[PDB]
């Protein structure tokens, strides 16, 4: 909402004459009480010869691209200059605005006599943009006949000492979408007397002798008031006075004819939208009714709307007159030849208009005010104000007929219910002791009825404030008018917190631990790539494909939510690689979305009570599973090139080591077992178990997934379900034996298919407590041990808890361990050593 | 061509098994280390009190006798001030020593900051006990001090019980039994109910506590008629021993890698 | 000679900002709560006092889960986590909720559709706007310097009443200390308490 | 805390250093007689009569623990410590008693502080044997001086500062 300071000032001045304030101050008072000033535009300044001219002669210049006009312009004192202009929106006899040589326009433009298109041009004719008066539309500014004689000082006629405040009103404050509302706000801020510009002293009631038009209203439509008055015999060629075309222009509304302009004006003055129907184009009774399935209307702009059974309409016997509250229709639109006007002054249902306007994408000036509730008490006053003004400009007469449907049965008092609040409740909530009676005076200033009753106020808010419904609403009023800056800064006593939880600590430690080892965290997108699972070659019944789908993504091809974090990780890996950062290791810690059924939503639960424990569990069960995952990808080098040697390319072993890092950070023990699972390589893919629960996978990616996905050769990956890794809080108590140790190295031959950790476990099982440490050294294959066998050399460190281990004692433990590997994985002793 | 790509498939798929690998091989080429367990105990204690609005203060280990004793209301010929119980800096009567508790850090803190003051001081302290399985001459201690208007023993127990719950479980409580410390008055000893184990939930002596002595407040310019205070101190090696079941303190201080690694990284 | 054969990585900067914010509020006695990102409309809107036809509840401003009218969405702020927290715990409740939220803004240099937000909620006896400013100013000092303050200017949020916007005084730089819009705040709306 | 996490992750095991130096450690190191590290605050009643000096450097205690691990068969070790040292600026000057019925002046504090030795926080570390262990990947990498420079870079990264290394004797 834009409006200009002069008008805002005029309306405040009625009740506090001589009121006036710098724009800077006004901007600050508006912010201080709740209104966002997006922008302050003082009307761009002019200097020198910028005067009204009259076009006296137009010569269409031929031979060029555009149609060009060499115009004789009467500039005062019988002085006629020729001027070149490209526009076409003006005729001989029109008052235009000319910047003559020596003038300076907004933006630092000096005008000079310039030869152009074959003739001399002594300046130019201005657009309202070039003057910084209004928005740039096509062509120049033309003034209504009689606004000014030629020669008149442009700056004075245009009123360029004005300033246009551009405000972003909040939806609770619809009443401020008008000069009426803001005026009242300013009067409240500055403790000024306020004359309501919709009061009867300012709009005397017009007579009421009979109904102005037949009207049926289906009341379940939500209409709360519907008033009509006609004006007959208006000059259709009359145009609106300069003052009125101007304030529309400053407010953002282009003028068209008095019928339309007067409604737009009174809409801005009082906040009550209005509309003008060509009465002679109405066939029969006016009907308010819902639309039917498949019904259609063409609105003013001649565009066909597909209607919805919740859109309220105005119809007649012939067709549709208005999508109520949003936009009139063509069928009754005022046109060039309209002599007799019927003026609509209605109050629609806020939620109805909101629904309808969002569906049709018609955020009209009318719609946005009805969304935020219009003061129903002023419809006839706005209708009367708007009728007199029309007759006054375009010279018709205002019939004393009047229709005024106010519901069934009629509402005669539009005041909300009274709200009941303790006199000092504002003081509590602010933490400030306001001077006595503050709270009552401020609630009176906004227009409420305040009655006292000991320590308990009874407050009936006024009809234009439907947002004032509980004491919290009343508090914000008092607090914003006194200023929020007067509220002190008092730290509250907060209780002994428990600090972070175990899982919160575990995510931090997983992050430190991976980051130190060279991984760079990304923020994964939850929106999957298109067809990623077709790229991975996942079977159609692969659980990962069962995705919760978003219904309005910012990319129509990417509407599924991630059931796995590798897609987003792999996407970031691709980005780093395409920018030359080929040696990368990324990781992420975020939830996935795995749904358990088809999207079942639970219906509304009353908000006046808290939901039951059961209603919570049902709400929780309605949502998909959303476990925390950790995941990571690696590509290129893992150790970089240097003086130490050429570096080490990423290998699947590095993804297993990522598992062990997360497990060490989580203080749990994991086992890795071979597995086939896409998108991993089948011969290099491990499944991760904590105890006997699967927590995820790790390994090198499938070479065919790599290839279809444009991924780097050899990329490795890892994903673990954190929710599947249990809490652990060890209280270790390590037995630290000081007695000497015996070191022996044993080599075992086993079938190639046997995992190294199996042989290690068997050796540990057989050797018992004496074995302090076991570690795999060598892994050797060759013909002489058998084409399908392999030789594992383990390094064993034995140590007794109470004695110096003999070296027979050790070989006892060795022999015992060798026997265990024989019985469990069929090991054969190769040999041993020290 | 019905079966040109069906064996062209199983050709490619047994290439993938030809490049199989023993996923159970060790992968850790940068063995994990370990922050020391006492430091992690100190870490977890610190965070417990930070989470309650407290702050940590530090100070020198070699410390003026002014701040170790006199400001803490030890008489001029108190037994602890002899070469039996306290490490002294040469030469004789140089009023310099290795601090025997972290309380001086709290005096320093009470001198430097505006009241109210809720301060933890966790650091290395020094007594002359011979190193055996239940004593160390170089030990780490955690001491608190809270000075404010209207503080009472009930607040002392409140903080004690909160502290206990974080270090031992929601099943843990404290009891206080009168004792004597020059720093405090009244003074009690704090036993803790360690339910989670010990082989069978029993009370254990944890530390001492008490209301801060008026004389400590004068020695720091604080009016005892306006502010009161409480304090407590628990020894960390003591706490690690008895919670974890570590029969031999020597393991905590001898720096054997085998003692520390099983506790994990501490990251 | 270079010695780093295991190049250092990095935790993401937003997570470390979240880390430093979290610790700031932990140090004041608060606790952190978490919750689902896909969240019932019950807890995103209705419990937070959004009317049944509020503009934010259209496919313009909020990600919705198929199919149409399944009362499921990507949460547009972390407040539901605080509702869940107020349902589950005994009062008083001093809770921070720091997590990933989702609005439909196109990704340009000053907007992201997937953003991370930090929300607080303190419910107790006798709380007032002055306590709101106290916490705000403490928060600001830890994230910006001891020279940092907040000012509050009335605004509107359905969740709160009164409602203000919080500008912060970022003295340490910006090329010259100026006020900056930081976030919003307010007293929690009675209706959120009944719900 | 971050220096401790960062070193521990890279394979270092924290010890609790003793502040009581070994006997004649500096004669072992061959430090010149005027080497500032020799100027030690001395304890007047140690539990070991030959070990009465306080550490002006943390390497002695670190090296002592390294010896212990090596003598127990743990030859591939990397230890670190984070603790203050005690470096005195004069001969042991003690300040006399200040009345306890009043709080000391700001000046009496600064004099008390100036009477105590300098006690800066140090971080320190030792390494020996292997730095990468033996495995299927290859024979391992013995500790080399480059690994001690990399310890510097780890602490510097943790401290969010930039360091330069210059040759020195």
């Amino acid at each position: 909402m834009r409006l200009p300071y002069s008008w805002l000032r005029e309306v405040v001045a009625v009740g506090a004459s001589g009121w006036d304030v710098t724009p800077g101050e006004l901007e600050q008072t508006l912010l201080r009480i709740g209104h966002e000033v997006e922008e302050v535009i003082p009307l761009g300044p002019v200097d020198g010869p910028v005067t009204v001219g009259r076009v006296a002669d137009i010569e269409e210049l031929t031979g060029y691209k555009k149609p060009i006009r060499a115009c004789a312009v009467d500039i005062g004192d019988r002085q006629y200059r020729e001027i070149i202009c490209g526009a076409t929106n003006f005729a001989v006899g029109d008052l235009v605005v000319v910047a003559l040589p020596g003038a300076t326009l907004p933006g630092g433009f000096t005008i000079s006599a310039r030869k152009a298109y074959g003739r001399n041009s002594d300046g130019m004719i201005c657009s309202a943009a070039e003057l910084n008066l209004g928005a740039d539309h096509s062509g120049i500014l033309v003034l209504p006949p009689g606004a000014a004689e030629p020669g008149a000082d442009g700056a004075g006629v245009l009123g360029l000492d004005d300033v246009v405040f551009h405000l972003a009103i909040t939806p609770d404050r619809g009443y401020c979408m008008s000069v009426r509302g803001l005026a009242r706000e300013l009067a409240c801020a500055y403790d000024l007397d306020f004359v309501d510009p919709a009061s009867n002293s300012r709009v005397p009631p017009l007579p009421i002798e009979g109904p102005a038009w037949p009207l049926t209203v289906q009341p379940e439509t939500g209409v709360r008031r519907f008033a009509l008055r006609p004006v007959i015999g208006i000059d259709p060629a009359a145009v609106s006075p300069w003052w009125l075309q101007r304030r529309l222009l400053l407010c953002g509304i282009r003028a068209t004819c008095p019928a339309v302009d007067v409604t737009n004006y009174v809409m801005l003055e009082l906040g009550h939208p209005m509309h003008a129907h060509d009465r002679n184009r109405i066939s029969g009774t006016l009907g308010v009714r819902f639309a039917r399935s498949g019904e259609t209307a063409v609105t003013l702009d001649g565009i066909e709307r597909k209607l919805d059974t919740a859109d309220v309409l105005i119809v007649d016997d012939a067709a549709t007159a208005a999508i109520g509250g949003v936009m009139g229709a063509a069928s009754t639109e005022v046109r060039a030849d309209s002599t007799d006007v019927l003026l609509e002054a209605a109050i629609w249902d806020p939620a109805a208009v909101s629904r309808t306007q969002r569906r049709l994408h018609l955020p009209s000036e009318a719609a946005r005010r009805y969304e935020r509730t219009v003061d129903p008490a002023i419809s006839v006053a706005a209708l009367d104000r708007c009728a007199r003004l029309l007759a006054d400009i375009a010279g018709g007469e205002v019939s004393p007929t009047l229709t005024d449907w106010r519901g069934d049965p009629p509402c005669d008092d539009w005041s909300p219910p009274p709200i009941r609040m303790g006199v000092d409740v504002p003081d509590r909530i602010a933490g400030v002791a306001y001077p006595q009676g503050t709270t009552a005076r401020r609630l009176a200033q906004i227009g409420a009825v305040v009655t006292h009753d000991g320590d308990t106020l009874t407050v009936t808010p006024p009809s234009w404030r439907p947002d004032l419904r509980q004491p919290a609403d009343l508090v914000e009023e008092v607090l914003r008018l006194e200023g929020l800056e007067v509220i002190p800064s008092v730290l509250p006593p907060a209780p002994a917190g428990r600090g972070l939880t175990a899982g919160q600590q575990r995510r931090r430690t997983i992050g430190r631990s991976l980051a130190l080892s060279g991984y760079v965290e990304i923020l994964p997108t939850p929106f999957l790539p298109a067809g990623v699972f077709d790229l991975w070659g996942l079977e159609a019944d692969d659980s990962r494909r069962m995705t919760t789908r978003v219904l309005n993504p910012l990319e129509a091809d990417r509407p599924q939510l991630a059931t796995t974090l590798l897609p987003a990780l792999l996407e970031a890996l691709v980005r780093n690689v395409s920018r030359g950062l080929v040696d990368v290791a990324l990781f992420a810690i975020a939830q996935v979305v795995q749904p358990t059924e088809q999207t079942r939503g639970v219906g509304l639960i009353p908000v006046d009570r808290r939901p039951t424990d059961d209603e919570i569990a049902m709400l929780d069960a309605s949502l998909p599973r959303q476990p925390q995952h950790v995941a990571a990808v690696l590509a290129g080098l893992r150790e970089p090139r240097g003086p130490w040697g050429p570096g080490r390319p990423v290998e699947a072993a590095d993804a297993f080591e990522a598992v062990r890092i997360i497990a060490r950070a989580s203080r749990v023990d994991v086992t890795l077992r071979p597995a086939q699972y896409l998108p991993w390589h089948p011969g290099r893919c491990a499944q991760v178990f904590v105890g006997e629960s699967s927590v995820g996978h790790a390994g090198q990616l499938h070479p065919a997934v790599i290839e279809r996905s444009g991924l780097p050769k050899g990329t490795c990956a890892v994903e673990l379900n954190l929710d599947a890794i249990p809490c652990s809080a060890p209280l270790p108590a390590p037995r630290v034996s000081p007695y000497p140790a015996v070191f022996q190295d044993v080599s075992l031959v086993v079938a190639a298919d046997i995992p190294a950790q199996a042989v290690a476990d068997a050796v540990r099982a057989g050797a018992g407590d004496l074995l302090e440490d076991i570690a795999l050294f060598d892994v050797f294959t060759g013909p002489q041990i058998g084409e399908h066998r392999k030789s594992l050399t383990f390094a064993l460190r034995f140590r007794a808890p109470d004695r110096t281990l003999t070296e027979d004692d050790a070989s006892a433990a060795r022999d015992a361990a060798v026997q265990s590997a024989a019985e469990r994985v069929g090991a054969v002793l190769r040999g041993w050593k020290l | 061509d019905e079966r040109l790509a069906t064996l062209r498939a199983e050709r490619d798929a047994a290439v993938l098994v030809a490049e199989g690998i023993d996923v159970t091989l060790p992968s850790t080429r940068v063995p994990a280390g370990a922050r020391h367990p006492i430091i992690m105990l100190a870490e977890h204690v610190a965070d417990t009190f930070i989470a309650m609005g407290w702050e940590l203060a530090e100070g020198p280990e070699v410390e003026t006798e002014q701040f170790n004793f006199d400001a803490l209301n030890f008489p001029a010929d108190h037994p602890a001030r002899g070469e039996q119980d306290t490490f002294y800096i040469a030469p004789e009567d140089s009023r310099q020593l290795l601090r025997t508790h972290t309380s001086p850090v709290q005096i320093r803190t009470l001198l430097a900051r505006e009241l109210p003051v809720y301060i933890i001081s966790i650091g290395r302290t020094f007594r002359t006990d011979e190193l055996d399985a239940t004593h160390t001459p170089i030990f780490h201690q955690v001491e608190g001090l809270a000075v404010d208007r209207g503080l009472s023993m009930a607040h002392l127990r409140g903080t004690l019980d909160a502290f206990a719950r974080a270090e031992f479980g929601p099943s843990a409580r404290t009891r206080i039994r009168p004792h004597f410390f020059p720093f405090t008055e009244p003074s009690a000893e704090v036993d803790v109910w360690f339910a989670n184990k010990i082989g069978g939930a029993a009370w254990v002596e944890w530390g001492g506590c008490g209301m801060v002595h008026p004389n400590v407040l004068r020695a720091t310019g604080i009016d005892p008629d306006l502010y009161s205070g409480f304090a407590f101190g628990m020894g960390l090696e003591r706490t690690l021993q008895f919670r974890n079941g570590i029969p031999d303190m020597r393991d905590m201080v001898e720096g054997d890698v085998r003692f520390s690694l099983p506790f994990g990284v501490g990251a």
